[PDB]
């Protein structure tokens, strides 16, 4: 061949993921939101005025 | 939900017949499982304990530290001696020594002697510590000997006495889970002789075929 | 035994000169005080402030401001200013934790410059262009390369050094103590730690004139520490 | 290596010093001499 | 390219995250209704 | 009246707070004509370098000291 | 009213403005830079570089 390419269009990889560096980036990046997302979750509900039970949620 | 008398129990609906007095619900992880009554004597008890939450410690470092190297030898391009965990202690005979990350410039470990007289001077002395309750110069002094906090809790997650209930389940409760892997581990690197993440992809593979009863269970006897 | 056999038991205040007083602002409680300040330098200031200049152009005339006062601000006041923690620059305090800044990193360079030097026959000056070009430390060539350990040095001693800057007390600022005087040796009030104190003043002035005396030799000889001594050596 | 140029830069540059010397001078024993009040 | 991949996948991944964890942030409540 | 206070403005803030200190008399006023007088030596060594009025051995001053 | 001559001296005694406005000389000089570069390379010509 002439040059040098990463001849991943068009094969079907799962979500794209010719290498595992991409695993890594997704995974990171995601646990990292859901971990600052975590540790907010009570305070987020508390505004609500109300407890997250089983009557909680916005409902018509 | 986690402590009292209404607290989930190991049996689900029918563990009501076999719950101990004893296991009233007051401690972590407390499913009510002593059907063989190790538990009776209250002081024997509280030092099973002790021992199933440093058990349960040592298992969430083993599970993670017996699988890393292995994940990183496979999804990344860190080049391990031996990433297999049970194949690790003979990497310090190899002829670069032991490398971490496989790199000649880390530790670079050679003898295998020098690294146990460090561990046991080490390991020593920390298990003296916590075994006596106070550190060099009474560094641990009056603080609980299995739940230290203080120095040992740095981002002070455990602040809230209520906080600290729910999130000691979440510890024995996870701990619990990596001592049986650890079981697994254990058990699967004498039958399969692979390291677990061969053994879990090779489920993923084909799970109808590659799998303990078509592979291994009739060499067994 | 007594003695008064060998030596002139004479009595005085140690200072920089034979004869001579100590200035007003120097007491001699602090540790190593031998009355030597010719320049005044930790002489307490005294400042004029002079008036907002007139800058209105509304304004028919805008004239420039006058001496609006005298004052003399109290030095030695640290506050929670993190760029600026002390009141003045010219205090007695703020200098001494210079002092003692100054001449601990000169103690740990002249012992640094001379190990190094005999441990890999380098001189201390070309050892940086060497470990520039190469990361190694005593012939052990370092796994990472050089410009993650230029970041990583600016990082870690922008943390060291901020950790250092939080402290408000002015005394614990030089003497920080807890965790590190592990060994308790000077953390008492006793004369055995102003005896310390002085030993610690002494060495640095020492190292801070002698690693004065590298760069300058390294600069006119063009050796290094040990270099410098043989050079000197066979000169004869 | 002192060029018989360069001699003579410092020369000139010490000249300049003994004129500024010699007005500062010669001003401030006049001034004094000859003072208001 | 590969690098230009990772960054990318790292940038798509940041926002979508954010997407995700914004609206299971209670927003249904996030209204001036009473 | 105060200002807008801004995590950044209270950090510089003690850079912008000695507006009209000054040091009495004369201060540093004769060390700062010691160096105004080195400056314009240098000055003059340099200019007379580049005019060629000053000739040094080691120095060429033309383009073929670009070799 | 003030002369024409006069107008930017409003910020003379604005420190907050003052480097608003030489923030916008720095954005405008560097803009000059980048444009000037830009249209001196859609004009360059780099095959001869002798003659
Ligand atoms: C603390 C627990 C611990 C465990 C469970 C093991 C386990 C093992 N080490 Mg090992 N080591 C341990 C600590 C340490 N080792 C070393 C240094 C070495 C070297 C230098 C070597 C080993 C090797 C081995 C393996 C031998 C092959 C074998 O028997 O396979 C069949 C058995 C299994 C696969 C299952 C293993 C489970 C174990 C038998 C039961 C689990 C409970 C234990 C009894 C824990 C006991 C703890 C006590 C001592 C406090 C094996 C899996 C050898 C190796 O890597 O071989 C390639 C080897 O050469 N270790 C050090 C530093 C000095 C340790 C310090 O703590
Ligand atoms: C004085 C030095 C000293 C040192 C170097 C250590 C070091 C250690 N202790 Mg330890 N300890 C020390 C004193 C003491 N400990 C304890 C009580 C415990 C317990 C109960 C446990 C440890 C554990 C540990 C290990 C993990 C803890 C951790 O990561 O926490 C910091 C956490 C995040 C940074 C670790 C190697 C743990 C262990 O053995 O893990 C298997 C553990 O469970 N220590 C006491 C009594 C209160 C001490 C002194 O009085
Ligand atoms: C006290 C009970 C018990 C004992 C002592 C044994 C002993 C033995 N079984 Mg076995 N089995 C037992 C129960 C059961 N087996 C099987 C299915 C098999 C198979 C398919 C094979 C064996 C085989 C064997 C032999 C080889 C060891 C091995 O690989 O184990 C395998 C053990 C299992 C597959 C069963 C796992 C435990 C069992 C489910 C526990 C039952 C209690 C609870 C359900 C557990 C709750 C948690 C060995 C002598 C092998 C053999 O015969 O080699 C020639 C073999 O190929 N067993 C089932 C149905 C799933 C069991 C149910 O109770
Ligand atoms: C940067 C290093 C440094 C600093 C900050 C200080 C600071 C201080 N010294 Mg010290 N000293 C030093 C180096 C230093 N010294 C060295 C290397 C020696 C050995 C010669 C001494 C020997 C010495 C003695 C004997 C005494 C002091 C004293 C003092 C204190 C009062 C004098 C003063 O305020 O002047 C301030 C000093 C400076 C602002 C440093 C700048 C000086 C110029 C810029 C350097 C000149 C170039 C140099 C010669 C090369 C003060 C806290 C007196 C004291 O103990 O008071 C309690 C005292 O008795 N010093
Ligand atoms: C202010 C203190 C100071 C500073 C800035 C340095 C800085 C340096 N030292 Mg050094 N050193 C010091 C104190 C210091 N040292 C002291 C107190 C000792 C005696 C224990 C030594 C003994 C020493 C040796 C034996 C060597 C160095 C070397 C080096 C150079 C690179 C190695 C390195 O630091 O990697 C991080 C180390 C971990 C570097 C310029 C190495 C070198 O190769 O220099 C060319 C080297 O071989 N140092
Ligand atoms: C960094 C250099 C600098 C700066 C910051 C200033 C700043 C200022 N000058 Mg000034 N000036 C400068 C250089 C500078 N000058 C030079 C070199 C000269 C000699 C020619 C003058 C001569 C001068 C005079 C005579 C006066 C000022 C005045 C003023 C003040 C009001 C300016 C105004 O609003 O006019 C507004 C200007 C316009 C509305 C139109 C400007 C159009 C001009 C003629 C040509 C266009 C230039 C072009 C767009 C940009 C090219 C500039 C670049 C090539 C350098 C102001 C604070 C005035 C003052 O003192 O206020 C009390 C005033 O009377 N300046
Ligand atoms: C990260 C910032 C940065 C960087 C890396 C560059 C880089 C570059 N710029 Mg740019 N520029 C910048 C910011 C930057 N610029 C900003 C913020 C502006 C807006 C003002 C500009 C405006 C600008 C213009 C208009 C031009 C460039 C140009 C250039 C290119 C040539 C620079 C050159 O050779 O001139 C040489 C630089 C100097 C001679 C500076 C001289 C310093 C003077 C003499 C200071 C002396 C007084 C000093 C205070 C003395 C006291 C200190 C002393 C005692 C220690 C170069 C690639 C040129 C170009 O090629 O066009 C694309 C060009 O014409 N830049
Ligand atoms: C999972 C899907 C579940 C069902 C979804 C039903 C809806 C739409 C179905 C469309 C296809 C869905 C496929 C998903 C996998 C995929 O796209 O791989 C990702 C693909 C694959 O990416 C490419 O794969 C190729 C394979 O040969 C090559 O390797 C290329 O290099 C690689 O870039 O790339 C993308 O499509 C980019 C997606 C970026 C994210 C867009 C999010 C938009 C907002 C979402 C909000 C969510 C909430
Ligand atoms: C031959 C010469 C060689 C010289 C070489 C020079 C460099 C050597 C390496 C650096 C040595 C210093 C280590 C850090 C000491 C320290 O202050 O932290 C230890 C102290 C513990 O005592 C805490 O100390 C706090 C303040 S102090 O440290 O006592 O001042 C105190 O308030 C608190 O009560 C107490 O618990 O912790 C702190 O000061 C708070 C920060 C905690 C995080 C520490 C950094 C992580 C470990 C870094 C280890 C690097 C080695
Ligand atoms: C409750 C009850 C009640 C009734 O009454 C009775 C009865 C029944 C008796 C009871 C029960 C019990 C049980 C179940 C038990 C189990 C246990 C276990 C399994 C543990 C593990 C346990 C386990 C564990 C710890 C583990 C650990 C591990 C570790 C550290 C690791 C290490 C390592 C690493 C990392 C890596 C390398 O490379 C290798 C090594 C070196 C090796």
């Amino acid at each position: 061949l002439v040059d040098d390419r990463l001849a991943g269009e068009g094969t079907g990889k799962i979500l794209g993921i010719n290498d595992p560096s991409l695993f890594w980036a997704i995974t990171i990046v995601f646990t990292i939101v859901w971990g600052v997302f975590y540790v907010s979750t009570r305070e987020i509900d508390a505004a609500s005025d109300r407890e997250n039970d089983d009557d909680f949620g916005l409902t018509l | 939900v986690w402590y009292g008398p209404d607290r989930p129990k190991f049996l689900g609906p029918f563990s009501d017949g076999l719950v101990p007095a004893y296991l009233t619900g007051e401690f972590p992880g407390d499913y009510g499982w002593d059907t063989s009554g190790l538990s009776a004597d209250p002081e024997t008890f509280k030092k099973y304990r002790t021992i199933e939450v440093i058990h349960a410690r040592w298992a969430m470092l083993g599970a993670l530290g017996c699988i890393f190297p292995e994940v990183l030898e496979k999804y990344s391009g860190v080049q391990f001696g031996e990433a297999v965990w049970f194949k690790a202690g003979a990497q310090i005979f190899a002829d670069g020594g032991l490398n971490y990350l496989g790199n000649s410039g880390l530790v670079h470990a050679q003898s295998i002697v020098a690294t146990l007289v460090v561990q046991v001077l080490l390991m020593g002395a920390v298990e003296i510590y916590r075994a006596n309750g106070e550190g060099p110069n009474g560094f641990g002094e009056g603080q609980d000997t299995l739940y230290p906090g203080g120095a040992f809790d740095p981002l002070g997650l455990a602040d809230d006495p209520d906080t600290l209930a729910e999130l000691k389940v979440k510890e024995i409760k996870n701990g619990r889970l990596a001592m049986l892997s650890m079981l697994g581990f254990f058990v699967q690197a004498i039958v399969t002789g692979k390291g677990p993440l061969d053994n879990l992809l090779q489920h993923l593979e084909e799970p109808g075929e590659f799998n303990f009863y078509a592979l291994y269970a009739n060499s067994l006897a | 035994r007594s003695g008064g056999a060998g030596y002139r038991q004479y009595s005085g205040d140690a200072l920089w000169l034979p004869n001579t007083e100590r200035p007003a602002w120097l007491d001699g409680s602090l540790p190593g005080d031998r009355g030597f300040d010719p320049l005044g330098l930790s002489r307490p200031a005294e400042y004029l402030q002079i008036d907002l200049d007139e800058l209105d152009q509304n304004a028919a005339v805008n004239k420039a401001g006058g001496v609006v006062g005298a004052f003399t601000p109290v030095a030695d006041q640290v506050s929670t200013d993190s760029l600026a923690p002390y009141s003045e620059v010219f205090g007695l305090q703020r200098f001494r934790e210079c002092e003692l800044i100054h001449g601990r990193w000169a103690m740990l360079a002249c012992l640094g410059a001379l190990v190094q030097e005999g441990v890999t026959g380098d001189s201390w000056v070309a050892a940086q262009t060497l470990v520039y070009n190469q990361p190694q430390y005593a012939g052990i060539d370092l796994p990472f390369d050089i410009y993650t350990l230029a970041v990583l040095n600016s990082v870690l001693m922008g943390g060291v050094e901020l950790f250092r800057n939080s402290e408000l007390d002015p005394e614990r600022r030089c003497y920080p103590g807890g965790a590190f005087d592990p060994l308790n040796l000077a953390s008492d009030d006793s004369e055995r730690t102003q005896k310390l104190r002085e030993a610690e003043i002494k060495h640095a002035r020492l190292a801070m004139v002698s690693f004065l005396g590298y760069t300058v030799q390294a600069w006119y000889t063009g050796e290094g520490a040990l270099g410098s001594l043989n050079k000197f050596a066979n000169g004869f | 290596a002192a060029t018989p140029s360069l001699n003579n830069l410092i020369g000139s540059v010490v000249a300049g010093g003994l004129v500024l010397a010699a007005i500062a001078g010669a001003i401030t024993a006049v001034s004094n001499f000859d003072s208001i009040r | 390219m590969l690098t230009l991949k990772i960054f990318v996948y790292t940038v798509v991944t940041f926002f979508v995250s954010l997407f995700i964890f914004g609206f299971l942030s209670n927003d249904p409540g996030r209204n001036p209704g009473q | 009246d105060t200002g807008i206070s801004t995590p950044l403005g209270t950090l510089l803030k003690p850079l912008n707070s000695e507006y009209g200190k000054v040091a009495p008399g004369w201060g540093t006023t004769v060390l700062m004509g010691i160096f105004m007088a080195l400056f314009a030596v240098f000055l003059v060594i340099i200019l007379e370098i580049y005019n060629s009025s000053v000739l040094l051995d080691d120095v060429t001053m033309s383009w073929e000291s670009l070799a | 009213g003030l002369p024409w001559y006069r107008v930017h001296t409003v910020v003379l005694n604005d420190p907050g403005r003052l480097i608003a406005v030489h923030l916008m000389h720095t954005s405008l000089v560097s803009g000059w830079a980048g444009s000037m570069a830009f249209y001196e390379l859609a004009v360059f010509d780099p095959s001869d570089p002798v003659l």
